[PDB]
RNA sequence: AGUAUGAAAAUGAUUAUUUUAUAAGCAAUCAUGAAUAUAUUAUAUUAUAUUAAUGAUGUACCUUUUGUAUAAUGGGUCAGC
RNA sequence: AUAAUAAUAAUAUGGUAAUAGAACAUUUAAUGAUAAUAUAUAUUAGUUAUUAAUUAAUAUAUGUAUUAAUUAAAUAGAGAA
């Protein structure tokens, strides 16, 4: 006999059972079942599914193999079934999160600004929160070679469990990174793996609970704290708030001294009030008159943007950004 | 003695106990049985080369 | 003009879904070495089956090393406890590793008196203000 | 009781009790009770009885525990745990034997989940 | 006035003036089992609350407008005008025409110096903001007073530039709430 | 001749060390290290030109030692590929060389003391005007853009802890 | 008074962080800002760590004593014994 | 009828001289797997109701534990002369 012919037997097998992700297999893997109880997954959404979702794309081996001495070697992964991947699924969930996320915030927030919209759902679904939330469930990464794995002898079913794509052995050793594409980054896998994840979800329970995969998403994404409050900055505020008056049936906004206090000291405090007739939009304490004024507007601008109604109000479609 | 089917429950297992000198040896015996394929077939392309 | 800051959003793990904080434990042990002896019973009989039973979303490893007997957890915010039961009895064994799957996994660290609540939300009520007490000083 | 101006209101904090031990607190606050529960485990849910005070910005339902019916207040158990260990020494001024008194007292994490006028 | 509540200070039933920081007493004092009107101690400014914003940002189909929470306690024939402009004041008009507006463009293209912003807004009984919006200087004149502001700047200590960029982060944090 | 791109992770310690500089190193010198203190201080972070002017006009008798050590630690840097032009001390201490030798004094009425006969060595690190210098203006120029304002009113935290209860 | 090896301490100099020129005592603890450092789940409004803003309280140890901060006693300090 | 751990109730749980109980560190002897993917040692950061041990990172040695554990021996533990 020989150790290599073993071992290359041994490799074989590891990618059928990659290509196939046979349903038997899948279900011994402890890793997945214990993934499975922790985010409690439908029943329907059977163990290979979920197995698949782990698989990142890996069809061929890269050219960077070639050379170490340049600061990169791919030995951890097996090439992936071209059609039996992550892939179509991680696309399918991130439309999922760009949907309803979105949605939602817009219920939230209907008439928020389309820039400060937009950075809210970065927020709530970018890649980084993504790759995080993976991390907290338990996806871990394949980082231990075939060969070590072999000579460990090792199931494939921990294989099957753990997260797989083309993870770059030595990737910042003596403090050296390659700077290669996003099909070599572990951030990103990790978000497609939540995604996928998200889809296999979505593909089990559309016909049966339609709405199940959005309350898995509220459960896990839109639970997050996001105070929108600190997300605007403005600039002109002033020039705005008058504009949306103009805009809107009220009267021509001026800011007035409500209390003062400490003028002539380092730190003063003025209060003002931009009264639009004889009701108050926005209150601004400030350092300066100025600041105070400035204040206020900011203050009159927010309570019209982040303006968040009631579920038993009828729909509120906001009238666009106040373009200025 | 244990095992990961000894516990019947899909969530406990056992690691496999082998032991780091034997997989060593492994690693040494494989690493050679390539090198010793990678020689020979260096050595054929030679005699080709020389051949025409 | 009204122009975005980047911000990412905190996740709360109670509110809307509960992931459970512990997700690994770690039982090792050594066929030598006597301070083993309540880790190997442990193992053998019947109550690390029922455990995995009770718990499927935590997977339970089981390592054989030369040295004392260990209980390391693995935690949802990447925190890792370690346990020596080195000695202990079945018994004590069992307890230990209840202690670390009751554990959320952060860090231990000293509370002063009523340090009770911690939010991330903006008081309901607005902070107090001088100028807008109900009752005017003097 | 008219509860209509609490109920409308997006914000709303909630100061229940337990063992007479007053906690204030929102949705997704983050209580952390000094003792070890024995009742619930980690993942059980705890259906808050003993509040006190609904508040929203301006107006409050404050009162003897105010009837459970017109809110909901469910908070879940995330881990119990314990305080840092601390041992401070205890002894006379003239006596070399010097008593090590060793603490570490126990947690327990609760979070908020649901907070609501029903 | 819709609700008819009693309306309650954040009483301690200790001495309020001398310990209001005394977290004790607050806990101590008990009142009556009811609803209450407790009005906030705080300035709206920072504040998405319900209970803040007012109604002419509430939508139509609101229930909460009709509840009489964002308080007009303020007048504005009380309070006097702040850092308002000269139109504000005494009304916007629209009386230029394009004429004595192309008029205005060659005389600032021409000569700045003399005729500057101000001059030709007391000319023409404008504001000098409406001026610029009209009329673009020469270049040459905007370029020269740059490099008069980058001499300016130059001609600083240390210690003013440093004062200077801590009144731009002031100024960028109070547009931020 | 590469397409490939690149980024380095090194840590403060690692930065500090890959900065060109040169080491010095005196002989066993015959002194006290409190003497060579009393000069060495006034020799801190100078251009080692200056250094070495300073130690040829001082009145001390370790300030020639200094001033070859110097001259020691130039040649180096230039041998390196450095110029003189260009360094600056960065470090200079003193240290204790060993095995100084105790011998007794006798003193009147049967009474004694022991003298001991101090030996120290000066070491030097000379840095570059040209790196080292820049790297810590770009640090100082980063902390001050980092640097948070001073504002009048501005958000202190309320300090204290809330008590279960509102206070306002 | 063997030969190596020796990030053992006391102790010297230097630097870095951080604090310190209106503040008065065993020099700590606790409270609490602040600054900085590191962190391969800081998601962060994160964590920890370093640090004489700042406030509270705080009469070295030991022996010997009816009783010690004691201006009763012993110890310069570390290592070995 | 025992033990191990966990429950509910009650009672107690300051302490000099002093009495009793039970543990740990260190060194040697008997028995004795394991292996530089290890061990030993050090710093730091953790975990274990924590004189202790253990995890990890790192430095240094050493191809290795009289090693875990049970006894039995102690020149068995030092801010006090």
């Amino acid at each position: 006999e020989s150790e290599l012919a073993k071992y290359k037997e041994y490799y074989q097998g590891l990618k059928s059972t990659v290509n196939e992700i046979p349903e038997s297999v899948a279900s011994k893997s402890p890793s997945l079942r214990t993934l499975h109880k922790r985010l409690q997954l439908p029943n329907e959404l059977t163990y290979s599914t979920l197995s698949r979702c782990l698989t990142c794309p890996s069809a061929k081996l890269p050219d960077k193999i070639n050379n170490p001495t340049k600061g990169a070697a791919f030995v951890n992964t097996v090439p992936t079934n071209k059609y039996l991947d992550n892939h179509g699924l991680n696309i399918m969930g991130k439309n999922l999160l760009s949907y309803h996320v979105t949605k939602s915030i817009i219920q939230k927030y209907p008439r928020l600004p389309t820039v400060v919209l937009n950075a809210a759902v970065n927020a709530y679904i970018s890649e980084a929160v993504l790759a995080h939330i993976a991390k907290y469930w338990g996806i871990e990464v394949e980082t231990t070679s075939v060969l070590s794995r072999y000579l460990k002898m090792e199931p494939f079913e921990f294989t099957l469990g753990r997260l797989k794509f083309f993870n770059n052995s030595l990737n910042s050793k003596d403090g050296i990174e390659l700077i290669t594409g996003k099909n070599f980054s572990e951030t990103s896998a990790l978000a497609m793996s939540v995604r996928s994840i998200i889809a296999a979800i979505w593909a089990v329970t559309e016909q049966k609970d339609s709405q199940a995969v959005y309350r898995f998403i509220d459960d896990h994404i839109m639970s997050r704290k996001l105070d929108i409050t600190k997300m605007f900055q403005f600039e002109q505020p002033t020039r705005e708030l008058a504009m949306l008056c103009r805009r809107e049936g009220l009267e021509k906004p001026v800011s007035k001294l409500v209390a003062e206090s400490g003028r002539l000291s380092k730190s003063p405090v003025f209060i003002v009030h931009v009264f639009s007739g004889e009701e108050t939009l926005g209150e601004g304490y400030g350092s300066s008159l100025k600041e105070a004024k400035a204040r206020a507007a900011t203050d009159a601008l927010m309570k019209w943007y982040c303006y968040e109604p009631l579920a038993q109000q009828e729909p509120v479609i906001d009238p666009g950004t106040v373009v200025v | 003695h244990p095992f990961s089917d000894n516990y019947a429950s899909p969530n406990i297992y056992v690691v496999n106990d082998v032991t780091s000198k034997e997989q060593k040896s492994k690693y040494d015996t494989i690493m050679k049985e390539i090198q010793k394929l990678e020689d020979d077939a260096t050595r054929k392309a030679l005699e080709t080369a020389r051949s025409a | 003009v009204v122009k975005a800051i980047a911000r990412n959003s905190i996740g709360r793990n109670g509110v809307g879904a509960f992931v459970f904080p512990c997700r690994k434990i770690t039982l090792q042990f050594c066929n030598w070495g006597g301070s083993s002896e309540g880790m190997r019973k442990f193992l053998t009989s019947k109550r690390l089956d029922k455990w995995g039973q009770e718990f499927p979303w935590i997977q339970f490893e089981v390592m054989r090393k030369s040295g004392h007997p260990l209980l390391r957890a693995e935690y949802t915010n990447g925190r890792e406890k370690v346990i020596c039961v080195r000695n202990l009895n079945i018994d004590n064994v069992e307890n230990k590793l209840k202690l670390l799957k009751d554990s959320d996994g952060d860090i231990l660290r000293r509370r002063t008196k009523n340090d009770n609540v911690e939010s991330l939300n903006s008081s309901v009520r607005g902070i107090w203000s001088p100028l807008h007490a109900a009752k005017r000083h003097r | 009781t008219d509860t209509t101006p609490l109920k409308l209101s997006n914000e709303l904090y909630a100061i229940f009790k337990i063992h007479n031990r007053p906690y204030l607190v929102t949705e997704g606050d983050r209580v952390i009770l000094p003792f070890k529960l024995k009742q619930a485990e980690v993942g059980d849910i705890l259906n808050m009885t003993d509040v006190t005070t609904l508040g929203s910005r301006n107006y409050k339902l404050v009162g003897h525990p105010i009837n459970t019916s017109l809110y909901t207040l469910k908070a879940t158990v995330v881990g119990k745990t314990k305080r840092a260990f601390q041992t401070r020494e205890v002894t006379k001024r003239r006596n070399r034997r010097v008593r090590h008194a060793k603490s570490k007292g126990d947690l327990t994490i609760l979070r908020i989940s649901e907070l609501s006028m029903n | 006035k819709q609700f008819g509540f009693p309306k309650t200070q954040v009483t301690t039933i200790y001495n309020k003036t001398k310990s209001a920081s005394n977290y004790k007493g607050y806990l101590k004092h008990r009142d009556a089992p009811g609803m209450y009107y407790q009005p906030s101690e705080s300035i709206a400014t920072g504040s998405v609350n319900s209970e803040t914003i007012p109604r002419s940002f509430m939508a139509a189909s609101d229930p909460r407008r009709g509840l009489d929470m964002p308080v007009q306690s303020t007048k504005a024939k009380q309070c006097p005008n702040v850092l308002v402009g000269k139109s504000t004041v005494n009304g916007k008009t629209y009386h230029l025409g394009p004429q004595e507006i192309d008029e205005i463009r060659k005389l600032r293209l021409d000569n700045p110096q003399k005729y500057t912003r101000k001059f030709l807004a007391a000319k023409y009984g404008i504001s000098p903001l409406f001026v610029s919006m009209v009329s673009k200087p020469s270049e040459q004149h905007v370029q020269i007073m740059e490099s008069r502001l980058q001499e300016i700047q130059s001609r600083w200590k240390e210690k003013r530039r440093i004062a200077r960029e801590d009144r731009k982060r002031r100024k960028l944090l109070w547009y931020q709430a | 001749n590469s397409s490939e791109r690149y980024k380095l992770k090194l840590t403060k310690r690692e930065i500090e060390v890959l900065e060109p500089s040169v080491y010095a190193q005196s002989y066993r010198i015959k002194s006290s290290m409190k003497k060579a203190t009393l000069l060495l201080r006034l020799l801190g972070g100078l251009d080692v030109m200056k250094a070495i002017s300073q130690c040829h006009f001082s009145n001390k008798k370790i300030a020639r030692e200094v001033a070859e050590l110097l001259q020691k630690g130039v040649k180096d840097g230039q041998k390196l590929g450095l110029k003189p032009e260009d360094l600056y001390i960065s470090q200079i201490w003193t240290g204790s060389d060993g095995f100084w030798r105790k011998r007794v004094e006798f003193k009147a009425r049967t009474r004694i003391g022991i003298i001991s006969h101090p030996y120290i060595h000066v070491r030097c690190i000379l840095r570059t005007k040209s790196v080292t210098k820049r790297r810590l203006a770009y640090e100082a120029h980063l902390k001050e853009q980092k640097r948070a304002p001073w504002v009048q009113l501005g958000d202190k935290p309320i300090r204290g802890v809330t008590g279960g209860v509102y206070k306002w």
